[PDB]
């Protein structure tokens, strides 16, 4: 079971940046989320299938959008409890995401994430973002 | 990248395929018609189908199988079956005859006649390739025509691709359980395809799995449906390192450098754990040592050859799964520890481990249960030679009367081959006696 | 001054996959490559391991090599992996098979050209390059043949640059591939002509501090990349940052090297806490070096007790008083006389940095030209030699355009630097 | 000051209308005709490209020619076509045939007055031009033979007016028709004495930019004439915006043509990166040097290692400093004098332009004129000596109004700008 | 504006036309009323009242083809004239068909070319289908030949010929018609395009999985390598290639302009849903020498030029990557004189499939027509047919007391036997 949605990160605010198109999948096996980045036509890059691996995000601390960057590589080797991961609640329509400084916008879901959703979190509005599928 | 083509000879190998495919199929998200769901998603959509499907323009794969067969009821049954959307029209290669347990008349007559459009349709699915990196070819040699056609085809193969990866999976015949009266004959001859075509060849004797199916899964009747289900079970466990991610990928020729010693020291065992059913499964405590041991200990393997009986050379355990790259290791020194198996003098590091993170995957009304981690051994060891020491002297007994012999002769086959296998037979044996002697 | 680096194989790869993120961390820097350290020291060395872009964003100066595109998708899948160059990712179609043969002749020797003019466009864009980085893996086919040929050729035309390679020399505990006594033999010998430093580290003693240095349950391939990458980073800590007493990495050679061919050195780092132990440890310099030369911290599988220490140096990250460092360097020798050869007076090197890694108060990594290495590379000679006495597992290098005769001559080589070790253990004055 | 612009068959065509794609993007000219540039630094020189009209209308001073009339269709209807004049559309009811002899001989020769008649229209309006330029395709058969014959004719009517001819020359790897080495070698005969410079451009060696430089998945005919249409609006770039360094049309001939028979030009542009990989890269003019220089950059086939640089000349565009500019021009000299010539210390001409193109930071156009470009020749005579010892294909030019001592001819001064070339090559001081 | 004049002789040529004409009208969408409910002016013309006429002339001796014509869906399409039916056929006599009754109906017949050629303001040439072995397509075929070379003198001249196969023959005259028809087809003929019938009914077995085609299946498919030859005249593409542009890229010497023809992805939609019809694919298939409707192993000659026409979403790049693929492939060799000996033509618009017929709806496609010495061997074969049968005078009676001369036989085999040398000598290493 594998929750799948189209999201967007706009890289166009910095320099020689654009709008990448990338596919979501939130593994309910362990709660890990994936990312595959859709590929456009003479896009101009290197083809790599896997934008991020199967691994548990944890939510940004504060607000201000700066990556907490102690947590994957710090030699003091810490390991608290209080690390909330990016559960199945955070998936909804608009929402941002701050995966390692990338404000990644979820648009549309999927047949099977609309039902996750209406069976258990009460989700019953469907209204996808139009700017998820890449022009063919 | 990363192509890998199936070929499928005899009525065996055709099973077996349909097995694997449908295996493949399931743990891929591919339903019957060849076309992934939109709305349904197993996982990351990646082309990690390229090895074993290709994906036309419509969204549509296409397995890269080539199901060979010289009689047509069982190429028939696939192109009438679940799967029929799924097969390509061509890459199912039926015949007219029957080889009838014939190495001679797979190899000589009937088999000339199509290894012709074999290799047309081999390279059909080569040129669709990019990375390929080799055949695995499933086939018994007990039949005529998985014998013979199997021979042919795996000598023009060697003779056209080169060096390519070339691994078969051998249902060799257990004398003391065994179907035909032939297949004897037919296992010695193809003895020579099956050593100087073949660059890594897999024990998938019968009746091995039989009983390990009547034991540990609570099946009292297993049948050739559970025999291809485990077969399709072992070469999903093989080829899932290259298919997914993991701590230790491995490619075909990585694992196969560290399997082979000698070129012509390639018969290897095969071993898989936890096979257990759905009502053991949930009682047992299925930690990484636990199976180790179940695979290591001489029993739960796939292949009459107790290790007791000889020293291991080189062991390849692919394991499935969340396996910590810890436990493996504790389960390999743990291994060492326990004297009840010996390995060679000249191979003291004899492990070669690679793990993977996917999961097995459970077809429905399976003999496996949902399991969260596995192992597979492919094991090189110098107690395979007593297979071949008793499937030899089965041959002799035969061949002193002359019995048969005059059916592979009409067939368009010399005497003399038989001479020249036996031959041939008696030198692997040799080899395999010097190479498992003490330095 | 600025240092580049080249990881080699699955191995060398994924080792870097974690030193670019600490070393990220230490230098306040996102995925996205731009920077967001809260300390203005972080970057005014910030161009010794990356490079300016027109964005802004700072690029590692790393060169990636393996034959199998998998690490290379695995590497940019991690979280930090977008922040290398794509056209550093240079891969062959088919893998090395592990086979030294296959990485260092045919599949690699074809693939070298343009590792190459990559490592040259890194140096050309480098200010004053002082030091060529390596990462691999003796074990392994692609990180050992491949890594010891990019070494070969880099040598010839950077004679006077700073050859650091860190390969990780395996173990018969954690030993999981058979043609390791292999590969690791045909690279051992080119490692001693042409590397300065050859830093060489061990999975088993990795497992063994992960267990009981740091009693985790389950420290991953993730946590044993972490270690090393973090006593990675502290060995160019003085080229990053001021100090006290500063040093770089031909201070450290100098000093270190008494002969040319005695360049085998063991890490080490400190301190390393349990998750519970980390509220009452009291950090201070004494149990700093206690703790460097304690055996079970040295993060290379052999035992210092049998050997003898020809000459050791001490990396101090963090601000304190230089004679708690130098006088307790000298209590060491004292007490410890019979750790350390007679002929070299006070063989420790002290320098120190004043910023200590994110999170900590103080630290240290420790290098030690130790006798006891020879160990490792007695076992592995045994090993090889049982291996090669019946020529098992020959064909496929011999096949390849590989010869037995280079197989001998390695074995003598390696004879012959176990004999050199030796030579300086019983010597009297 | 004008440079009046005209394209020869349907590859010339293509060619053209993407040049004029990129200098109305340049000028801010609107496909409809209007200017909507948003600086005066463009429409102060828009002239020296574009003629007004009274209602304030820009035209370009092109003539199109070619004698397919389909292909002359789709130029108009492309999005710039409504830019041309109706009257500068000359074609013929009938097609080349893909032979020289029907181009240059029958059917160009009826057509060449008419178009000849334009272009001394366009060439009296323009109160001064600085010379012709012309765009067409060496292989076929009304871009080379009847292109060919209007260079004749211009160089008859304006002996002093600058030739710039944009010459695709065919490569086997993208040899798409037969008649190659006879097409190419009857129009070079006519290009050595009518064409001032001569810049040759090479499918394959644009093919393989696309393929590893700009890393274009199915790049087209339109991304290769943009790649081509960049350097040839660049090359005139110091005539529309003022520079530190000026240049003009005559510049690259003075001073990379060191004798009056070698003239044919190498090629080159800078950056050239692909998407995902171009936020990586700091665009400096450091790097722009190192791309000039590089063999697969160059977007002709031939590799310039083998040979050695007669001259060469960078029209950098874009705000740097007169430092790097020929700083970097002086280093690569002396580093690889070897692939220079000796008795030609200063090898390379240097410009200077102020406005860079539109959506580029900085940008560089290199034409070089090397010893290598007799590569080409080497094989389209070992070719075209193939097909003539065994009279092939060669009923059809002679049935038009050839003769047989013409190919031989053809040959001949082929060969003799080949030894030309080869003796410089190795010649010694 | 590059228009070409389809002309239809013989029966042969009636059902090849036939076939022709129904995949045109469905390519450009008009209906067989002649109305759509520039691209078509190369094959219909517009009239006053927006109703399209074909340009082609359906010149037969006998009525039961051109009354099936009238009577067909297509009678209102096709004009009331052009589409000449005379009144007894010629029964497989060359002399017949080019002495007799041919006389009395060519005069009409180049009255009704002359009426489409007037009409043609940029007429590009003439594309003549007939059957050799036959009596109207070989006599009546050549003397309208011989007509046209004297009258329009160097006009275009493509013509599809229907050769007898090795051993799928269907008359017993048919090698006396096929040989003195070569006089006529290698004098006064720019191209010939070889299209025998068993080759495509081997091909259409092999690949098409139809257990019986017929006539009907194999005129689809010349229809189809047709179309895929004049698309690159009639859409827009990547490479525009009209007819002399791959004329002069084909024929190398005058008395060399028999070429063969193959196409693919030739395919029935059970087995084209499961394939990757990709370039290099196509390509590899094409040279294949089974993909080809003219049974001559290339690997028996030497490839002289081949000219490959592509349709559909197919790209210059991989066309060259599959032409280097093609070079380097061993198999196949080409004659050394001639290096490069490949035209390439790229056109946007992919095949369109007929409603009932067998090939699939594929997105692209590519017909190689190929110039080679290894075709000489069908000339070799049939001048053998041709003599063991007058060796001993075998139906030259019937030629003779028609009012052809007996040594045109002897004349027909030397002008055959110096074809055959010819092919040799351009073959033979320089
Ligand atoms: N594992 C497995 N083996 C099978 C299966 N079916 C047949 N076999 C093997 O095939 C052997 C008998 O050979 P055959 O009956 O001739 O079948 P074949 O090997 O395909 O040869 P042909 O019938 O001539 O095509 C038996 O000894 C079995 O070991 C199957 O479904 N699974
Ligand atoms: N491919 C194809 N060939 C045909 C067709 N109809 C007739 N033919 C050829 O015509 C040959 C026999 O010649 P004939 O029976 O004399 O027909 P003909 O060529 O039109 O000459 P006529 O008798 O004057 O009608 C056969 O060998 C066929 O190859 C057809 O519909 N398709
Ligand atoms: N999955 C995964 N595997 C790794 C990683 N780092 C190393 N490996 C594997 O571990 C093997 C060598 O281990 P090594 O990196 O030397 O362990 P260490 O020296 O203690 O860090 C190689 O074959 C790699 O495939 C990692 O970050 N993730
Ligand atoms: N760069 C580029 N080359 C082209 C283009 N179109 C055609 N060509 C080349 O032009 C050659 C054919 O020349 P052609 O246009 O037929 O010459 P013409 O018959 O005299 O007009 C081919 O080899 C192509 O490689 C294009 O749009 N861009
Ligand atoms: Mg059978
Ligand atoms: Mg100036
Ligand atoms: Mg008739």
């Amino acid at each position: 079971k594998v929750l799948r949605c189209d999201c967007t990160w706009d890289d166009t605010t910095n320099l020689y940046g654009t709008k990448h198109f990338l596919t979501l999948y939130y593994f309910l096996s362990d709660g890990s989320i994936a990312f595959v980045e859709k590929d456009v036509q003479n896009s101009g890059r290197d083809p790599f299938p896997k934008f991020l691996s199967r691994q548990r995000i944890a939510k940004p601390t504060s607000a201000s959008g700066k990556f907490d960057s102690s947590s994957l590589g710090s030699v003091t080797f810490k390991e608290d409890a209080n690390t909330v991961y990016y559960t199945a609640e955070d998936i909804r329509i608009g929402n941002v995401l701050n995966l390692y400084g990338r404000q990644v916008k979820i648009h549309d879901y999927n047949q099977y994430t609309r039902d996750y959703m209406a069976e258990k979190f009460g989700i019953t509005a469907y209204a996808p973002i139009p700017g998820a599928t890449p022009p063919p | 990248m990363r192509e890998a083509i199936c070929i499928h000879i005899g009525q065996a190998g055709c099973q077996v395929g349909n097995a694997c495919w449908e295996l493949f199929c399931l743990e891929h998200g591919i339903q019957p018609d060849g076309s992934m769901p939109s709305d349904k998603c197993i996982g990351v959509e990646d082309d990690a189908f390229n090895t074993f499907f290709s994906e036309t323009g419509a969204g549509k794969h296409v397995p890269r199988c080539l199901f060979l067969d010289l009689e047509p009821t069982v190429v028939d049954e696939v192109r009438t079956g679940t799967y029929r959307q799924l097969f390509n029209p061509e890459q199912l290669v039926s015949g007219k005859e029957d080889a009838a347990n014939n190495y001679a008349r797979g190899h000589y007559t009937i088999g000339k006649e199509i290894v012709d459009l074999a290799l047309d349709r081999i390279r059909k699915l080569a040129d669709n390739c990019t990375g390929l990196q080799g055949f695995m070819v499933f086939h018994a040699v007990g039949g005529g025509t998985g014998s013979g056609l199997g021979a042919l085809l795996l000598e023009r193969l060697s003779v056209d691709y080169g060096k390519k990866s070339k691994l078969g999976y051998t249902v060799y015949p257990s004398p003391q359980v065994s179907t035909a009266v032939v297949e004897p004959y037919n296992c010695v001859l193809s003895t020579h395809s099956l050593l100087e075509h073949t660059d890594v060849a897999t024990m998938l004797d019968n009746e091995a799995i039989y009983d390990l199916t009547r034991r540990s899964l609570d099946i009292e009747r297993p049948s050739y449906t559970n025999v291809n289900r485990l077969i399709g079970q072992v070469v999903s466990s093989l080829t899932a390192s290259l298919r997914f991610d993991g701590a230790l990928n491995v490619d075909l020729t990585e694992f196969q450098t560290n399997l082979v010693p000698y070129p012509r020291i390639h018969f290897v065992l095969t071993s898989y754990a936890p096979v257990v059913s759905a009502e053991k499964a949930y009682h047992e405590q299925l930690s990484v040592a636990d199976i180790t041991n179940s695979v290591f200990e001489p029993a739960g393997m796939l292949t009459k050859c107790d290790p007791r009986h000889g020293k291991y050379m080189s062991c390849c355990l692919m394991y499935r799964g969340d396996v910590v790259p810890k436990d493996v290791n504790a389960a390999i020194a743990t291994i060492k520890t326990k004297r009840t198996i010996q390995f060679v003098d000249w191979c003291p590091t004899g492990f070669k481990c690679g793990i993977n993170y996917q999961p097995p995957t459970v077809v429905p009304g399976g003999d496996l249960a949902k399991v969260q981690r596995a192992v597979c051994m492919i094991a090189n060891s110098t107690a395979i030679a007593e297979v071949f020491a008793r499937i030899d002297h089965k041959f002799d007994l035969m061949y002193s009367k002359r019995a048969f012999v005059h059916w592979y002769v009409g067939e368009g086959m010399e005497e003399g081959e038989f001479s020249e296998a036996r031959e041939d037979l008696a030198a692997l044996e040799k080899d395999y006696e010097e190479v498992g002697a003490e330095s | 001054r600025e240092i580049v680096s080249c990881q080699a194989g699955q191995c060398g790869n994924q080792i870097g996959s974690k030193f670019w993120e600490v070393i990220s961390d230490e230098h306040g820097v996102d995925p996205t490559g731009t920077y967001q350290g809260d300390s203005d020291l972080q970057l005014e060395r910030i161009n010794v391991y990356f490079d300016e872009s027109s964005g802004g964003r700072y690029v590692p100066r790393a060169v990636l090599m393996d034959l199998e595109p998998g690490t290379m998708d695995s590497v940019r899948a991690g979280p930090y992996g977008q922040l290398f160059r794509p056209d550093n990712f240079i891969f062959g179609q088919s893998g090395a098979g592990n086979n030294w043969a296959k990485g260092h002749y045919t599949e690699g020797a074809e693939l070298i050209d343009s590792v190459l003019d990559v490592c040259r466009k890194e140096a050309e864009s480098c200010d004053c390059l002082q030091g060529f980085q390596l990462s691999h893996s003796l074990g392994g086919g692609t990180g050992s043949g491949m890594g010891t040929l990019l070494i070969s050729k880099l040598r010839e035309e950077y004679p006077d640059r700073i050859m650091m390679t860190f390969s990780v020399i395996p173990s018969p505990r954690v030993s999981d591939t058979v043609v390791e006594p292999y590969n690791t033999t045909l690279s051992v010998h080119q490692l001693v002509e042409n590397s300065d430093e050859s830093m060489c580290i061990d999975n088993e003693a990795l497992y063994d501090i992960c267990f009981r240095t740091l009693k985790l349950t389950t420290p991953t391939f993730g946590d044993l990349n972490h270690l090393v990458a973090a006593v990675m980073s502290g060995v160019t800590c003085c080229l990053r940052f001021p100090g006290q007493l500063n040093s770089d990495l031909r201070k450290l050679a100098v000093n270190l090297v008494p002969f040319p061919r005695l360049h085998f050195f063991m890490m080490g780092f400190a301190p390393l806490t349990s998750r519970g132990s980390q509220q009452y440890r009291g950090l201070s310099v004494a149990e700093l070096t206690q703790q460097m030369f304690d055996a079970k911290n040295m993060m290379q599988a052999a035992d210092p007790r049998h050997g003898r220490y020809l000459t050791a140096s001490a990396l101090f990250r963090g601000r304190m008083s230089t004679k708690e460092v130098d006088e307790q360097m000298l209590n060491v020798q004292n007490k410890n006389s019979s750790y350390f050869i007679e002929w070299i007076p006070n063989n420790i090197k002290s320098s120190i940095c004043d910023i200590p890694p994110k999170g900590l108060k103080m630290s240290v990594t420790f290098i030690g030209n130790n006798t006891c290495i020879q160990e490792m590379f007695r076992r592995v000679g045994e090993q090889f030699t049982g291996m090669f006495r019946r020529k098992a597992f020959l064909h496929w290098y011999t096949g390849e355009g590989m010869d037995e005769m280079e197989f001998t001559e390695a074995e003598s080589n390696m004879n012959d630097l176990v004999s050199e070790y030796q030579q300086y253990q019983d010597a009297t004055v």
